[PDB]
């Protein structure tokens, strides 16, 4: 282990509790001492990884399994269709256009020609007349985007260059004169940009200097009549709704704004699904933690009526107006999708299609489209684009595109869903994937994934690397739908946040206990993996029950729960986590903060045989979302407490960081991501003493 | 818009 300096003078008082921070100096990513740490850890990592002789076998198998063409879900503008394509191994997906769904594609924008495809497209917007394509380009490693506009007819750029954007969409008016977007000043704003003008001329529609942390999303209705502005605070599923009637402006957007403030609190979520003139259909969680559809007339805005009442059991995850007078509702029913077709006007059910284990997403059809397309994936189904022609054949899903994994016979494997009790009795759904016919004799290596926060739904989607694990390591994979997610509505989220964050960890630990008791695996043959809030999941669980796990892989985790709120966008997570500035919330946080709860398990009576799992801490060197000090401080703390603070420690399992050079949080070019995942699985196979098959 | 299901 490399020498890592401790600054024994750094100590802080939290409400009478003294907390030492000997690796505070790792918070400065620019010092030579920090850069030397990174160099030293990289060297150590490389030295451990070169002992992991299956990395190259995993890598090539992952490459081979990923090497298949993928056509994304198409969407329509005017007569043209647009979609993403990848021939299999391109660094990023290429944006294509066609005149006909089965006609020859033209390339509209290829991210691979820029910076070797470090980053793909995240902002992509096509104008209503299909003549213009607005998209976001990253300049360097930062999160800042520049919006450029290309003409679809000849692929020439407009001069227009819009700076100081991050995650804004570009929302076009039906007159094709320009678009709404939400930039920051050189305090997010809502602006309108006219084509052929400099950004300095853009019309200001909204700012709130009195609430600088409030952030914005926007939308235009399918009829082109209303601009909707949504105002959000932090990460809560709740928002304001402001409506601007574009038909009543004396001189268009040039006239400048006078929003109708339909909803002006943060009490509930509201997404506009459809309107007929002033009569709006919303999706909302108001008095409905599993969501519902409601109707309100802007001309009588006090009076809301249920259109599709809240299900007693199932989350209404999304809703989409289609074929002029219908709705497709996407329900999540015990973490499996159910698609319903309903009448828009009455809300009446017409058809109901339960979906197999997997996930349907990517419905982009608009009210005026009669063909709806969507994507289905699952652990054992790489990717199908389905089409449903509501005009001519409403009852049938037809396969439009079907991905094929080379040399993968899905019939050798099986996926099941089971429900397991947490400490408090609560039923936790888990998916379990494995070779068919295995013996439940405790002998299989097992990988478990989870997240558990922020109302995020964890779906069992396709992963090529997971198939390598299953087939070539004889592995058992588990995806655990722990609390803190949104899978059973807002009550599931809140049963796993703030003072109840510990429930999330208990759920995950309860799942691992089930997999051991049921005979899939055994204590110390279980690997756990998670990212971001899921990286926190991994780090807390290994601190609390190191005896259960043989390998832990924490991707860009939030590890200093006392100081996270002080860096970049960490302040937006206090909704889920609390904040150590407030004593009560400090008292939740200090009990599970990963860098504050590293302890030698062998010093606990009865626990003399126990060490920490083999641990890989992963992070990009320029993650501006979750700053890498989290990872670095946890690494330093573990290495110290468990290894270099002792002459001949019992901690034999390696503790290392895989630090990606010249990487942001976003990017993930194919080969870069494959390299990372190959390293994570080779390490796991070595940690669990699992042979290649 | 992930480039591949890795
Ligand atoms: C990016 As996060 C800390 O909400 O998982």
């Amino acid at each position: 282990y490399p020498p890592v300096r401790r600054d024994e003078t750094v100590v802080d008082d939290y409400f009478g509790v003294k907390v030492a921070d000997p690796y505070r100096w790792l918070e400065d990513p620019n010092s030579e001492e920090t850069k030397e740490f990174v160099d030293n850890q990289e060297k150590l990592a490389n030295s451990v990884l070169e002992e992991c002789e299956l990395i190259d076998k995993f890598k090539q198998k992952i490459i081979d399994f990923v090497n298949f063409p993928r056509c994304g879900v198409p969407f329509r503008r005017a007569n043209k269709y647009f979609h993403f394509y990848n021939s299999g191994l391109q660094a990023q997906n290429v944006f294509q256009m066609q005149d006909d769904l089965d006609g020859k594609p033209e390339v509209l924008y290829d991210p691979n020609l820029r910076e070797g495809g470090r980053s793909g497209l995240s902002l992509y917007s096509v104008s209503e007349d299909a003549k213009y394509f607005a998209f976001g380009i990253h300049s360097g490693l930062t999160e800042w985007v520049t919006i450029k506009i290309l003409k679809t007819e000849d692929r020439s750029y407009l001069p227009d260059t819009l700076e100081w954007v991050k995650f804004s969409p570009a929302i076009w008016t039906h007159d094709n004169k320009g678009f709404f977007y939400c930039p920051y000043p050189p305090n997010q704003e809502a602006r309108y940009h006219f084509l052929g003008t400099d950004q300095s001329e853009d019309i200001l529609l909204w700012r709130d200097l009195e609430n600088p942390a409030h952030h914005l999303k926007c939308q235009i209705t399918d009829d082109g009549k209303y601009f909707l502005l949504y105002i959000l605070d932090g990460c809560d599923d709740a928002n304001k709704v402001y409506c601007l009637d574009l038909t009543k402006l004396p001189n268009g957007l040039e006239s400048f704004a006078p929003f109708m403030k339909l909803i002006d609190s943060f009490d509930a979520s509201y997404t506009a699904i459809a309107n007929d003139g002033s009569v709006f259909t919303f999706q909302t969680n108001k008095d409905a933690p599993r969501k519902k559809l409601v109707r309100v007339d802007l001309n009588n805005p006090s009076v809301w009526t249920d259109l599709v009442p809240e299900s007693k059991k199932d989350l209404l995850e999304s809703a989409h107006a289609v074929n002029e007078n219908q709705l497709i509702l996407r329900y999540l029913s015990d973490v499996k999708h159910v698609l319903e077709i309903r009448d828009l006007e009455s809300g009446a059910l017409q058809h109901r299609l339960p979906i197999d284990i997997g996930s349907v997403d990517g419905i982009t059809a608009r009210r005026r489209d009669s063909v709806v397309f969507f994507k289905f994936t699952s652990i054992l189904t790489p990717g199908i684009v389905y089409q449903c022609d509501l005009k001519n054949d409403p009852t049938q899903l037809k396969i439009f595109r079907e991905s094929v994994v080379p040399d993968f016979d899905r019939s050798e494997f099986e996926v099941k869903q089971v429900f397991v009790p947490s400490k408090d009795g609560t039923k936790i759904p888990i998916f379990i994937a494995a070779r068919k016919g295995i013996s439940l004799d405790g002998s299989h290596p097992c990988e478990m994934h989870g997240y558990g926060g922020f109302g995020i739904n964890m779906m069992p989607t396709f992963s090529a690397s997971r198939i390598v694990f299953l087939k070539h390591l004889g592995g058992v994979f588990c995806l655990a739908n722990i609390r803190g997610g949104g899978e059973y509505g807002e009550e599931w989220h809140k049963a796993g946040f703030r003072d109840k964050k510990q429930n999330v960890f208990d759920d995950f630990i309860s799942a691992a206990e089930y997999l051991i008791s049921s005979g899939y695996t055994k204590a110390r043959r279980v690997a756990i993996e998670g990212g971001s809030n899921g990286g926190l999941l991994v780090a807390a669980c290994i601190n609390q029950r190191p005896d259960l796990f043989g390998c832990a892989e924490a991707n860009c985790g939030v590890m200093d729960m006392l100081r996270f709120h002080k860096f970049t966008l960490g302040y937006l997570w206090t909704g889920d986590y609390g904040c150590s500035d407030k004593e009560e919330e400090f008292k939740w946080l200090i009990k599970y903060s990963p860098i504050h709860n590293v302890r030698r398990p062998w010093e606990q009576p009865g626990n003399e045989e126990t060490q920490y799992p083999a641990t890989m801490i992963l992070t990009a060197d320029h993650d501006d979302r979750v700053v890498p000090l989290h990872s670095f401080k946890l690494l330093a703390t573990m290495q110290h407490v468990l290894c270099t603070s002792l002459e001949d420690s019992p901690q034999k399992n390696p503790i290392i960081a895989r630090i990606q050079r010249k990487a942001a949080h976003y990017g993930r070019a194919t080969m870069t991501q494959i390299a990372e995942v190959a390293d994570r699985y080779g390490f796991m196979a070595k940690a669990l003493e699992a042979p290649w098959i | 818009n992930a480039s591949a299901p890795v």
